[PDB]
RNA sequence: AAUCGAGAG
């Protein structure tokens, strides 16, 4: 399940990339707090994974 | 250069819960 | 067992507190335990009796061989009145009471950091960081405390009591840097 | 195109002295990407427990 | 028992980046010589310029637990006591001392003449202040 | 087997204990740390995870003296019931009042 | 001291809204110790009926099958919990589901073509018959005693109009599902709740007099109920705090920079309750009450 | 490819909307952010989830080798 | 990844209540460390996240087309008074609590949606 | 087994 970009270029459209869409719009808090994201890595939501949050086959 | 075009009917979209 | 023997004593990773390149420390915590540092230890930091024992449980932990008494050891409060407040440099003195072997002196650390004086406002000594007894009284952990720092407070417990007892430290401010930033947690933003 | 020969199948990096000699493959060692853990001990590593299953060490009886 | 003892007049109060301390410049009405800095949290022991202060040094209150009912001590006669350690002395001059405390990094410099200053030793003691 | 006490950490007299909880988090820790630091016997109390991806809660709980930290941890617990029974009843009176 | 009779003097519930979904209410005088305790109780440990296992039949759809008993798990079950009992795992998968623990669904859906639509048509409802598979045509079978127990309430989707699947002539999706006890903590699909938080209540404290035209531009800081002008003097003085969504619009004006402090009674929660659609959230709220105090019951008579 | 059941974020039944979205975008001559808030969708994380939707189940069905084309 | 080149492992499923919750009620999906952009220097990133935010909450589409904006018309500035017509604040703050203890976090959390 | 191409740190 991919999703059209909120913050897109106009020559998104242009190139008709609407109709292969590449990711999803996700609230990002940009926060210290978990510990477990320090160098590069970066934490997900378990809720938001059980709910086909980043699903691929 | 003519600035960014200001979108316009903006109203208020956040309240507080319950509210 | 030869080579259990010697992964466990020669190639350990406590035995490699220091390189031999030029004798500095390659060990230490990074970014975020660095930047929670600077906040834990700042005089505006104060912890009522919950917080403080909270915050020294989490980091210690004595069931897991953390401790060297095998009870806790608390400090009196910096503030008497109106009502009993601690201070993140009392957390700091607490948990090296805690981890440094009884029956042995405190560090007695005279050393700097990299935040001056002149950034905490006119008068400020934060810049100057002091240890007596093990008992943090001036200036911010930061970088140059603990980290790939020399002469730090994590190098010289490593010098004065041994590379294990700071390999403890090292755990030990980890853990205690990581539950401070859950609670009061860190962010930067278009403000910044 | 050519058949190596003898000693074409040791002269050089990919020889016999470099890449059988001073390097080889070994037995019970694993790999996978690294994840960083704060409740893990300084002189520790997380091990999964699909490694966990698959390594083993030979302990005499007594 | 006291060790220190003095009535000082706050001259300056700055911030400084701190949203609860503030940093006090605190001169004596009777020793001309004896000047004070202290750090303290203006959240809980609000302080302003031109303000009058009783300062008492003690060695002790007449191990450490919450009060209870039906216990004294020398804090109940004031309204902020705080608790450290000394740490440095220094001879200023002929006839001037001063001696350094940090309230778990709290900083303090009582800077006087050494006939009056005479009772504080490098030792834990607990500061008291009164309006 | 859902609670238990480590016996490495205990006091002879009893006094200071740590205790290891299974399928707890911080939901029942903060309570019950909260909950026992409001016994006036108790002189330190708090809890920690050792692992988060363990479902193991440790309770630590030194008292000054005259009980045990079993007894202040039952305190606790009791006190949290209490303290539970006295929301869901004022609940229950509001929701009626309406 | 603290004690129980100190706690229920001074604590008290302000109960601002209620419906069957949303629940609005206030709890005062507790620490957030314990209304954390609440809130995640709220979210993960509160159980609801959701689709576990799903036994396709056939799926000749576009929709994979794994996606689709995703899916099917995701949509709430208007079942009420206390009417079904909890599956041990530990029992083998013939006995393991019982006519009091288990709620078997079926889909049987096939997609033919109208022969009796328009030339240009383009809605697929008139081209094509079932060319859209919903959450209501999850149908329920009930097996033993349920036939009766369930007389009463028929299982349906608390959400009908869930667009499950899409179909095409030829294509057919034929499955059961079966629906068990489960908690959100283990998956986010037995979370009963849209979503269970609170606030602490905002705090607008006014340091220094606003009156005049700062008044107007001050009040026009913040919500439109927060900040009034008072009748008599031309002030301003704060209404409703509860109304203020915490933006700090004012500290953006130098004029305002050291007249008003903001800040929060840290002892004053909103919750703020929404439901799936299987309990109502005061019901919510009450068995996250009941689940903490059985909690504690059961460590207190566990032996150590 | 087909509408989320529910939002990622909070978790709010957010499937049976797209439909009604779109008849609220075309018979109505609404925009997006009207009709996202006339739908229910207050959270801007409930919003994005109708608003950011692409859809392609719709692509996807056109490629049927169950009926002649 | 983010459209930025802010790349990382997953390195764990953090649970919801665990997670930190806002004001609003919502908790994010996907957290970034702040640590991430001093170095790196991702100015976009930041920029993307209040125009995702602005535009999930008008329920409008902002374009991101370089050379639009320029340093008399900053994009924190635009799309900070579309945040602010609508109840957020001008800088994309948020007042978060930590799911762990309760508690409000010691400052405003920034957020927003990014792709 | 080589060779080519695509990648990761
Ligand atoms: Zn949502």
């Amino acid at each position: 399940t991919g999703q059209t970009p909120i913050v897109k270029a106009n020559l998104y459209d242009d190139y008709g990339m609407d109709n292969f869409p590449n990711g999803f719009n996700a609230v990002v808090a940009v926060i210290s707090y978990t510990g477990y994201d320090m160098d590069d890595a970066m934490i997900i939501n378990k809720s938001a994974d059980e709910r086909g949050f980043g699903y691929g086959t | 250069r003519k600035d960014v075009p200001k979108v316009e009917g903006l109203k208020l979209e956040h309240f507080a819960t319950g509210y | 067992e030869n080579a259990r023997a010697e992964a466990l004593n020669l190639a350990n990773t406590d035995s490699q507190y220091l390189t031999p390149t030029s004798g500095s420390p390659v060990r230490g915590l990074i970014q975020d335990h660095i930047s929670a540092g600077v906040w834990l230890t700042s005089k505006d930091s104060f912890f009522t009796r919950e917080q403080y024992q909270q915050y020294i449980y989490g980091c210690i932990r004595p069931e897991d061989g953390h401790t060297t008494r095998s009870k806790i050891v608390t400090l009196p409060p910096t503030i008497f009145k109106p009502y009993p407040l601690w201070t993140g440099k009392q957390i700091i003195t607490t948990v090296l009471l805690n981890v440094t072997p009884p029956d042995m002196p405190g560090i007695n650390l005279i050393s700097k950091n990299k935040i001056k004086n002149e950034y905490w406002g006119k008068g400020s000594l934060e810049n100057e960081v002091l240890f007596k007894d093990g008992a943090l009284l001036c200036g911010i952990l930061d970088k140059s405390q603990y980290g790939a720092s020399k002469y730090g407070i994590v190098h010289s417990l490593h010098e004065v009591y041994g590379p294990e007892v700071a390999a403890k430290v090292l755990s030990v401010l980890g853990r205690l840097f990581t539950n401070y930033i859950t609670a009061t947690a860190f962010t930067c933003g278009m403000d910044d | 195109v050519p058949i190596p020969g003898v000693k074409q199948a040791l002269e050089k990096k990919e020889g016999l002295f470099r890449k059988h000699m001073m390097g080889k493959r070994v037995n019970y060692a694993a790999r996978s990407v690294i994840s960083p853990d704060p409740n893990i001990e300084t002189n520790e590593i997380g091990v999964p427990p699909v490694f966990a299953v698959k390594l083993t060490y030979p302990e005499p009886v007594t | 028992n006291t060790l220190f003892d003095d009535i000082f007049q706050v001259s300056e109060v700055d911030p400084g980046r701190y949203n609860k301390v503030c940093r006090i410049e605190a001169a004596s009405t009777t020793q001309d010589q004896c000047k004070l800095t202290l750090d303290i949290n203006v959240e809980l022991f609000p302080v302003a310029a031109q303000d009058s202060l009783t300062v008492t040094i003690a060695s002790s209150l007449n191990s450490w637990r919450p009060p209870q009912a039906g216990d004294r001590s020398l804090a109940d006669d004031y309204d902020y006591v705080m608790y450290g350690t000394a740490y440095k002395f220094e001879e200023v001059s002929k006839d001037l001392i001063a001696v350094y405390y940090s309230f778990g990094g709290l900083l303090m410099r009582l800077e006087g003449n050494y006939r009056n200053l005479n009772n504080l030793k490098q030792e834990n003691a607990y500061l008291l202040i009164r309006r | 087997e859902k609670i238990k006490l480590l016996t490495q950490a205990t006091s002879e007299d009893g006094t200071s204990a740590s205790f290891q909880i299974v399928e707890e988090d911080h939901t029942l820790g903060n309570a019950l740390r909260y909950v026992i630091m409001k016994n006036p016997d108790v002189e330190f109390c708090g809890y920690s995870i050792p692992h988060p991806s363990e479902n193991l809660l440790n309770i630590r709980i030194q008292t000054y003296g005259e009980t045990t930290a079993v007894d202040a941890l039952q305190k606790g617990l009791k006190d949290l019931m209490d303290l539970c029974d006295v929301v869901e009843s004022k609940f229950t009176e509001k929701i009626k009042s309406m | 001291e603290w004690n129980v009779e100190k706690f229920k003097k001074d604590f008290e519930v302000n109960i601002s809204s209620l419906d069957a979904r949303e629940a609005n209410f206030d709890l005062i005088n507790i620490d957030t110790s314990i209304a954390n305790a609440f809130r995640r109780i709220m979210i993960s440990e509160v159980p609801s009926v959701a689709a576990e296992y799903v036994y396709f039949f056939n799926n000749t759809s576009v929709i994979q099958d794994e996606v689709l008993a995703h899916r099917i798990g995701l949509v709430p079950l208007k079942v009420d919990p206390d009417m079904l009992t909890w599956v041990d795992s530990n029992l083998p998968d013939d006995e393991k589901f019982t006519d009091e623990n288990t709620i078997v669904l079926s889909l049987n859906v096939k997609c033919t073509r109208n022969p009796d639509a328009p030339k240009g048509s383009t809605d697929p409802k008139e081209l094509y018959n079932n060319a859209h598979v919903y959450a209501r045509d999850l149908k329920f079978e009930p097996q033993g005693r349920q036939s009766t127990t369930f007389a009463d309430c028929p299982v349906v989707p608390a959400d009908p109009d869930i667009l499950l699947a899409k179909l095409r002539p030829g294509q057919e999706i034929s499955l059961k599902a079966h629906c068990i006890l489960g908690i959100g903590g283990d998956h986010a699909k037995f979370s009963p709740v849209s979503t269970a938080s609170y606030r602490l209540l905002p705090q607008i404290n006014i340091l220094q007099p606003i009156k005049g035209e700062s008044a107007r531009r001050f009040q026009k800081c913040f919500p439109p109920g927060v900040i009034g002008i008072d009748e008599g003097s031309d002030e301003a003085y704060v209404k409703d705090a509860r109304k203020d969504t915490v933006s700090r619009e004012v500290l953006r004006y130098e004029e305002f920079a050291d007249k008003v402090k903001l800040g929060r009674v840290r002892n004053h929660f909103i919750f703020n309750v929404e439901s799936a659609g299987a309990m109502t959230p005061e019901e919510i709220f009450f068995k996250s009450v009941r689940i903490l105090k059985n909690k504690a019951e059961y460590l207190k008579n566990c032996p150590i | 490819m087909i509408v989320p059941v529910r939002c990622f974020s909070c978790g709010k039944v957010v499937g049976d909307k797209w439909e009604s979205y779109l008849n609220l975008l075309q018979e109505d001559e609404l925009d997006e952010g009207t009709a996202l808030s006339r739908l229910g969708l207050k959270r801007y994380c409930c919003r994005r989830m109708i608003l950011t939707h692409v859809d392609l189940i719709e692509k996807f069905l056109r490629y049927n080798p169950l009926e002649k084309r | 990844s983010s459209r930025h080149g802010q790349k990382g492992v997953c390195s764990r499923k953090w649970p919801t209540i665990d997670m930190p919750f806002s004001e609003t009620g919502i908790q994010p999906d996907i957290i970034i460390n702040p640590h991430a952009f001093p170095s790196r220097m991702t100015i976009g990133m930041f920029v993307e996240s209040l125009a995702g935010k602005a535009g999930a909450l008008h329920g409008i589409a902002q374009d991101s087309t370089p050379w639009i904006f320029n340093e008399d018309d900053t994009p924190a500035d635009y799309f900070g008074e579309q945040l602010a017509k609508a109840g957020y604040n001008y800088h994309g703050n948020e007042p978060m609590y930590s799911g762990a203890t309760g508690e409000e976090l010691r400052a405003d959390i920034y957020v927003g949606v990014v792709y």
